[PDB]
RNA sequence: ACCGUGAGGGAAAGGUGAAAAGAACCUCGAACAGAGGAGUGCAAUAGACCCUGAACCCGUCUGCCUACAAGCGGUAGGAG
RNA sequence: UGUAGGUAUAAGUAACGAUAAAGGGGGCGAGAACCCCCCUCGCCGAAAGACCAAGGAUUCCUGAUCAACGCUAAUCGGAUC
RNA sequence: AGAGAUUCGCGGUUAAGGAACUAGGCAAAAUGGUCCUGUAACUUCGGGAGAAAGGACGCCUGUCAGGCCGCAG
RNA sequence: GUGGUUUGGCACCUGAUGUCGGCUCGUCACAUCCUGGGGCUGGAGAAGGUCCCAAGGGUUGGGCUCGCCCAUUAAAGUGGCACGCGAGCUGGGUUCAGAACGUCGUGAGACAGUUCGGUCUCUAUCUGUUGUGGGCGCAGGAAAUUUGCGAGGGUCUGACACUGACCGUGUUGGACAGACCCCUGGUUUACCGGUUGUACCGCCAGGUGCACCGCCGGGUAUCCACGUCUGGUAAGGAUAAGUGCUGAAAGCAUCUAAGCACGAAGCCGGCCUCAAGAUAAGAUUUCCAUAAAGGGUGGUUAAAGACUAUGACCUUGAUAGGCUGCAGGUGUAUGAUUGGUAACAAUUAAGCCGAGCAGUACUAAUAGCCC
């Protein structure tokens, strides 16, 4: 469940690494955005010598939240951070690497090459 | 009569499984979709809650991959789960491990029972 | 059409292809014709239904004069149907079959009863002000109600404070999981009004 | 909304409910029919019996379990021996109310809670 | 706030139309002969329904 | 009297009966709390707050009207 | 927006003055949630305990009384004699 | 004395987010004890300073070491 | 020419008609922001421009204080209602007493100015509105099931795929609303456990009181949303703007005057709830006076409830409690063996609770009195 002004940590290789939810996308009073969903995010700080830059504003696809996301099967499943990967402007990832794990849910999203992750749960 | 333990009974799924507590450390396989080849998956961790009435239970298991702490929520009657092993007992005092979400390393163990 | 039941409870199943549904039991049990009524000397054509075995001691005698004409066992619950396809005699069973061949159906019944409740829970209103910043004492108020002096009065259907709850409500296109004849059950998915033991009316 | 809530409040915190109660446990034991309100007396009947049955099972477990709910020596000794001796054999309600009418200070209405074993013209 | 005029006899009568004393529910004593209150122990012969209550 | 530290300010309040002859005694009631009698007296609906005893205001009984009806409440018609 | 006295209306309404708390058994009595005795509970305890002074002026003790006073009743009282 | 509607007074807990509230972080939350380390610009040389920032804390045994319990000393 | 929403003119209402903006709650109009239907184009398609019909529903969150900016959206419309709404809120702005700067004045002081600070009273009588009862009537007395004169609500919309498009197609979301608690998540001063200080029960053990529920960790039912299901949809009929057929007046022509086809989220309906005090008081079935024909008062109570009202049961009774078993919460009590020097650890196996379910007359539910 992120919202506007909620923090994420930048989970790809990019050199950002905390990003700032400016909006969520997808029809007017939208309030959540879960796993799968785009958001636009301001990126409040980097890596020394990084390609993008402090204060940019991109489009993110967030991979891992907080709070529990019900599967069809009856099934759940909750990370312990709040993270994005960072997209460019015709909806590819920026970077080259992902950290951590990422839900599976990022499969139906065309996402597929995101889901060349490090694990998929 | 009771009708609710009727409909039970009459919709009831899944395969028996070792008997196990919060505080175990247990391996579940989980039946996934890859597309269309159907796939087993294995994840290991430990019980840190168990709820629900009788065969309706739901149990959840947390594990820690890339220093990310993940949590999932199985239902017992579950079709897609194929095998529970144990691999390890736990010892604890207390029915939710809770605490464990702000440990990590060697403050997060839990000490085997025989 | 339809019969009379009683909602029991609700469970979790697993359907065939692996999926979770939350279905609502209910007992819609032997429903019996206790009376006719025609076009010609009612004016429209329905069917009544008593559904719960009554005995003497709880059945007034006009209550028991009108079972008798009927031939049947005093009944607890009875309502009107209407549109059956088909001839339906006086004194005749209706059970839980049928509704075997039907794939949706509408529930009716009475919802639980809060009581009297305010602005905020009745109708969701926003509430007056923050809870600091020099909140005196209308956190659950209702703000303004009417528009100075030249209406110079509060309209019809202002939404005040009362009475929630404890009313007829009806539930579309619930789909029929499963049918039991051998224990009058029926298997919805989703919820119905009302609490449990509470006489419902289910339409096909 | 109250719907399946079954205790009575009483007018008082918990603590000070709790108290009455016991208080009201050792009294009844203590002399065998007391006077009291209605309400008082419905709540007493609901505490109260539970402890009765405890006596069924004369243990110091038992014993020491009673004690914590009563705290009263001379309750406890009556009460696992005169009374437990009395209400053997009998499985539950050892309690009985009867209305007796209202108080001239705030026309409360009145009554007395007594044990059924130690009035002998009810039989 | 304020009550713009004072009311008249008769609207403080029509309002207080629903004002009246409840009155007791009694039974009568089929052998004792008196009146007591219906589910209440009849103080006058201490009994309740056939049986002897408190003991005067 | 009361009010004010003080200088000071500053009320309300008359009438049983000719004569106390001011009601022994009885009844209800825990009690004169009060009343109903008895007795005194021209009179007690003169009984102690007592001559006379108005209005606003408050009750009970009797007669007529009144639960499909809408504005200064009356006025002029008019059945029962 | 006149003065004194009496009586209304709002109305059997607001309120009955710190959320430290009460329960039971006996006594007296015509009458008891509240008065007296006992048991249990709770509150204060650098005080809400014990003293000096200012100020008050019989409120102190006992017997009768429950009209008025006591924000309820009272057999009780710093109330009346 | 009951009862446990709305609403108000005084309090308690709250998923995910964390000032997006608002004129304004108002109110609340948070910090907080003892001991040991270690403390910047600037300065009127006294200060700033408890700057900031870290670490230990219960019980048992033995001349600080070992052991034991809890989510938390 | 229209309007009265800008700046004005007039001075007719006022022993107080008492305040800008914001919040809350709305309601109305259309001079239409989006969505729907069309005429024309200097309209090839694709989007655009302009005009007509149309007001049903929608019409974001922030950094700043009319307007600018950031990110979205189908869209971020214009106005009226005492510049809607302070006996509903706030008090940032504005009329007050303190103080300071600039400027003006000899001075007291003043200002198209600026700046820091600065009390928002009232127990709702009538009417209005939202809920809920009592009486009588219909009706000689009743228990039920109903028809619908009418009233209210509901009506939004995106993306994608197949055939730089017409049309047709399907696969899916956002928002909003209703119900519900199987799931997830919250509460849970019922309940269970750990622990600090202190007091008491000679001592100890075991409890208990108090310290915000002392603090801390959990937590069933109930109540909930952050959760789960369901819904909005087409156009049945008459139409608006427009498109046509046959056709005189006016031998030609003409969508029209007699006629006939279409054609909108707009109107009346379908859908949901209320509804015979609809005094036009409707209909159908059954029963009719006294015991339990119908009730009242009463009792045990409830997923019903402010009080009422409503539901179940009242002894040939499972209504509530207790009792016996379970689902479940908590997490291994007291003691005894067993090891340790101890703090402690293992077995015996837990104990306590159980607002839920099932069984069981042990307790309480007296047909007493009145229509
Ligand atoms: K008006
Ligand atoms: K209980
Ligand atoms: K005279
Ligand atoms: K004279
Ligand atoms: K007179
Ligand atoms: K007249
Ligand atoms: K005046
Ligand atoms: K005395
Ligand atoms: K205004
Ligand atoms: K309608
Ligand atoms: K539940
Ligand atoms: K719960
Ligand atoms: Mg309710
Ligand atoms: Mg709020
Ligand atoms: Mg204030
Ligand atoms: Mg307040
Ligand atoms: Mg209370
Ligand atoms: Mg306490
Ligand atoms: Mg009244
Ligand atoms: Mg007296
Ligand atoms: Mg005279
Ligand atoms: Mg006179
Ligand atoms: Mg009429
Ligand atoms: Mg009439
Ligand atoms: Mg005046
Ligand atoms: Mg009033
Ligand atoms: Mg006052
Ligand atoms: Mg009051
Ligand atoms: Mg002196
Ligand atoms: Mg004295
Ligand atoms: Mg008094
Ligand atoms: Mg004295
Ligand atoms: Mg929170
Ligand atoms: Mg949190
Ligand atoms: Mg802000
Ligand atoms: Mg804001
Ligand atoms: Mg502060
Ligand atoms: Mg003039
Ligand atoms: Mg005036
Ligand atoms: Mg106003
Ligand atoms: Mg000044
Ligand atoms: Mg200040
Ligand atoms: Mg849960
Ligand atoms: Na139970
Ligand atoms: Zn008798």
């Amino acid at each position: 469940m992120i919202q506007q002004e909620s923090r994420l940590v930048v989970a790809d290789n990019s050199g950002a690494k905390e990003a700032l939810c400016i909006r969520v996308l997808g029809g007017t009073r939208r309030r959540y955005a879960s796993v799968g969903d785009i958001i636009v995010v301001s990126v409040k700080s980097v890596i020394p010598s990084s390609d993008i830059k402090k204060g940019a504003v991109s489009k993110a696809v967030i991979v891992r939240t907080k709070k529990e996301v019900r599967r069809p099967d009856g099934s759940y499943i909750r990370f312990d951070d709040n993270a994005c990967v960072l997209l460019n402007a015709a909806g590819d990832i920026r970077g080259s690497r992902i950290f951590g794990p990422v839900a599976r849910e990022l499969r139906g999203t065309n996402m597929k090459i995101v889901s060349l992750a490090p694990e998929v749960l | 009569m009771d009708f609710i333990k009727i409909v039970n009974e009459e919709f009831k799924s899944g395969k028996e499984h070792p008997k196990f507590n919060s505080g175990d450390t247990i391996t579940v396989e989980y039946r996934i979709k890859e597309g269309n080849k159907e796939r087993i998956q294995k994840y290991r961790g430990v019980v840190i809650r168990i709820s629900g009435h009788g065969d309706k239970k739901r149990f959840t298991v947390r594990k820690i991959s890339d220093g990310i702490g993940v949590e999932r929520i199985f239902p017992i009657e579950s079709p897609f789960i194929e095998n529970i092993t144990v691999e390890k007992y736990g010892k604890v005092r207390r029915a939710k491990l809770y605490y464990l979400r702000g440990l990590t390393g060697k403050k997060a163990r839990i000490k085997e029972r025989r | 059409p339809g019969l009379l039941g009683k909602k029991i409870g609700m469970t979790s199943v697993f359907s065939a292809e692996g999926k979770n549904l939350p279905c609502t039991v209910i007992e819609v049990g032997p429903c019996v014709v206790t009376q006719v009524k025609t076009l010609e000397k009612d004016g429209y054509s329905a069917l009544q239904l008593g559904f719960v075995d009554a005995k003497e001691k709880h059945t007034t005698k006009p209550l028991a004069g009108h079972f008798k004409k009927a031939n049947v066992a005093p009944k607890r619950h009875l309502a009107e149907f209407k549109n059956f396809e088909g001839e339906h005699k006086l004194g005749d069973v209706l059970n839980v079959e049928f509704f075997s061949d039907a794939d949706f159906v509408d529930v009716v019944g009475t919802s639980k009863g809060k009581g009297f409740q305010g602005v905020v829970k009745r109708h969701g209103f926003g509430g007056v002000g923050q809870a600091t910043h020099g909140q005196h004492n209308r956190l659950r108020a209702p703000g303004a109600v009417g528009a100075c002096s030249y209406p110079a009065k509060v309209f019809k259907g202002t939404r005040m404070a009362g009475q929630m709850g404890n009313e007829r409500v009806t539930v579309q296109n619930l789909e029929v999981i499963k049918v039991m004849p051998e224990h009058n059950l029926l298997l919805v998915k989703g919820s119905v009004p009302g609490a449990k033991g509470s006489i419902l009316l289910i339409e096909k | 909304m109250r719907h399946n809530k079954k205790f009575n409040h009483l007018g008082r915190k918990a603590a000070h409910r709790k108290a009455m109660l016991s208080n009201m446990a050792a009294s009844l034991i203590l002399h065998k029919r007391i006077f009291t309100t209605v309400a008082k007396a419905k709540a007493l009947r609901i505490y109260v019996e539970p402890l009765l049955t405890k006596t069924k099972e004369d243990t110091t477990h038992s014993r020491r379990i009673a004690f914590s709910y009563l705290q009263n020596k001379y309750a406890l000794k009556e009460l696992f021996g005169d009374v437990a001796a009395k209400i053997a054999d009998r499985p539950g309600g050892y309690t009985r109310i009867l209305k007796t009418g209202y108080r001239l200070g705030d026309n409360a209405a009145m009554c007395f809670i007594e044990l059924v074993d130690y009035n002998e013209n009810m039989l | 706030a304020h009550p713009k005029r004072r009311q008249s006899k008769t609207r403080t009568a029509k309002r207080r139309t629903h004002d009246k004393a409840v009155m007791p529910t009694l039974a009568k004593c089929p052998n004792c002969g008196a009146w007591h209150i219906y589910h209440t122990v009849c103080g006058d012969c201490g009994y309740y329904r056939g049986k002897l209550a408190i003991e005067k």
